[PDB]
């Protein structure tokens, strides 16, 4: 998840946006 | 402000940013 | 914190400190 | 919503929490 992906390893914009309505 | 480690509120803050008036979730 | 006017990233952080390892749906 | 009820008046512990997961 967001976790995985953004704090244990470096976010993206392109992952971000993924969480947006 | 996206391109590094973004954990806890520093997550929350770059969705909250990034989204807009779409809002998002944060589903840790 | 809660009980007063929480707007924009005033009211995320808010959800965020509330809601804990839940998470959140932030829907404006 | 939210905006409604937390921003444009006075936020709650009672409904914040109806937007945990």
């Amino acid at each position: 998840g967001i976790v995985e992906q953004c704090c244990t390893s470096i976010c993206s914009l392109y992952q971000l946006e993924n969480y947006c309505n | 402000f996206v391109n590094q480690h973004l954990c806890g509120s520093h997550l929350v803050e770059a969705l909250y940013l990034v989204c807009g008036e779409r809002g998002f979730f944060y589903t840790p």
